[PDB]
């Protein structure tokens, strides 16, 4: 029992619980054929919760539905309780089927930056047929895409060959940041995560406020904490595969006007992103490790964590 | 007994139904500092059955300041949209003001805390 405590940190939905699950895959318990069935209920609710949100936007932004009977279908969807869901109806399938292909709702999804929408929404809704199949088993890729918030703090222990890494899963909202206090004891590493996609979005806990300016200032304060100067800080610029989607239309120059680099480059933009985060360090003697990651990609995760496993073991041993 | 307990695995309402178990799951939610959500629901379960307008406008200010208000002691984890919603109804409060987040918070436990409780060792050693 050689133990080292690690901390997974980041602003609301930078992809923390996704790592916890990824670690359970590569070096952990694994997700067998039976266990995948437990998720089913949520995957549904996620699509419901994914959809419900887009209906409120039709009220909010004032975008009109093209086919007027789609309003009655969305009205049926509005009144379905997200909690009590257990099996998937054909009508609710058709209700969801219909509205997704509605071009007004497709226009409502173009502007998902203007309100709250789980980014795994386009993942679930283009393969509805597979899901709405009564004998549907969720793949391993489907479980990663699930949108299940983490409230409070959690210890998920994993035993690697040479060492037992104790990871700390935590809640990434301002409301849950008061709790983080109870685990800062005995720390060897922080794994700070930042959603590369969330550069144009606004936070969940408030209005008219940019998420990366949240992630920047938050990151900044974690460093400054003096019980962490004898602990290795690792940055993780997550959701890089979404950044490639996002960068193509939304311009980073409309949000961080300093950027001298070129628009429409998934690389050139992210190489400036890491510079803003790594420009927030007071301590010159302390060094900042950084990896780019696609948290829902198990092969990309297995190379970053192996290179990081070697990074940490060389430090404290 | 070890059967009353094994009955709770079935669904999340079976765990709420028993009295002993309601104190232990709290003792576990405490052990993951996410008890503010369980106490809130029972604040809503006692709120939903409240009758007189006097008790409806005063109890409504107890729970808000606790779980909702910005930098509230037991601030449950929820959005700004549901917090804006419940911020306009408290004046002339009614049984179905909070339910917006009550159901969110129940979902927050069924999909996160409760499953972990069934994998917990304190639960499983109770099941023999
Ligand atoms: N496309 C993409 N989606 C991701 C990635 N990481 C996480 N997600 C999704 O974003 C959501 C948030 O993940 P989570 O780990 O809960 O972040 P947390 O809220 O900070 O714990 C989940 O629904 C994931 O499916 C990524 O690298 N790429
Ligand atoms: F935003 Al989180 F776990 F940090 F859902
Ligand atoms: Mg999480």
């Amino acid at each position: 029992r050689r133990e080292l405590k690690l901390l997974l940190l980041g602003t609301g939905e930078s992809g923390k619980s996704t790592f916890i699950k990824q670690m359970r895959i590569i070096h952990g318990s694994g997700y067998s054929d039976e266990d995948k069935r437990g998720f089913t209920k949520l995957v549904y609710q996620n699509i419901f919760t994914a959809m419900q949100a887009m209906i409120r936007a039709m009220d909010t932004l004032k975008i009109p539905y093209k086919y007027e009977h789609n309003k009655a279908h969305a009205q049926l969807v509005r009144e379905v309780d997200v909690e009590k869901v257990s099996a998937f109806d054909v009508p609710d399938y058709a209700a969801i089927k219909s509205l997704w292909n509605d071009p007004g709702i497709q226009e409502c999804y173009d502007r998902r930056r203007e309100y709250q929408l789980s980014d795994s929404t386009k993942y679930y809704l283009n393969d509805l047929d597979r899901v709405a199949d009564p004998s549907y088993l969720p793949t391993q890729q489907d479980v990663l895409r699930v949108c299940v918030p983490t409230t409070g703090i959690i210890e998920y222990p994993f035993d690697l060959q040479s060492v037992i890494f104790r990871m700390v899963d935590v809640g990434g909202q301002r409301s849950e940041r008061r709790k983080w206090i109870h685990c800062f004891e005995n720390v060897t590493s922080i794994m700070f995560l930042v959603a590369l996609s969330e550069y144009d979005q606004v936070l969940v806990e408030s209005d008219n406020e940019n998420r990366m300016e949240e992630s920047k200032a938050l990151f900044r304060t974690i460093i400054t904490y003096p019980w962490f100067q004898n602990s290795s800080v690792i940055l993780f610029l997550n959701k890089k595969d979404l950044l490639e989607e996002k960068i193509m239309y939304s311009h980073l120059v409309d949000y961080f006007p300093e950027y001298d680099g070129p628009q429409r480059d998934a690389q050139a933009a992210r190489e400036f992103i890491l510079k803003m985060f790594v420009d927030l360090n007071p301590d010159s003697d302390k060094i900042i490790y950084s990896h780019f990651t696609c948290a829902t990609d198990t092969e990309n995760i297995r190379f970053v964590f192996a290179a990081v496993k070697d990074t940490i073991l060389q430090l404290n041993l | 007994s070890p059967e009353e307990a094994q009955l709770w695995s079935e669904a999340f309402d079976e765990l709420l139904a028993s009295k002993y178990g309601l104190a232990a799951f709290r003792a576990f939610l405490k052990s993951e500092f996410c008890e503010e959500n369980i106490e809130f629901w029972l604040a809503c379960e006692d709120f939903k059955k409240t009758k007189s307008p006097q008790k409806l406008s005063s109890k409504a200010r107890k729970i808000y300041t606790d779980f909702i208000e910005k930098e509230a002691p037991k601030e449950i984890n929820i959005d700004f949209q549901t917090k804006t919603l419940i911020a306009q109804n408290i004046q002339e409060a009614t049984s179905g003001c909070f339910t917006t987040a009550q159901k969110r918070v129940y979902s927050l436990m069924e999909n996160n805390s409760y499953p972990r409780f069934l994998e917990s060792e304190f639960y499983q050693d109770l099941c023999k």
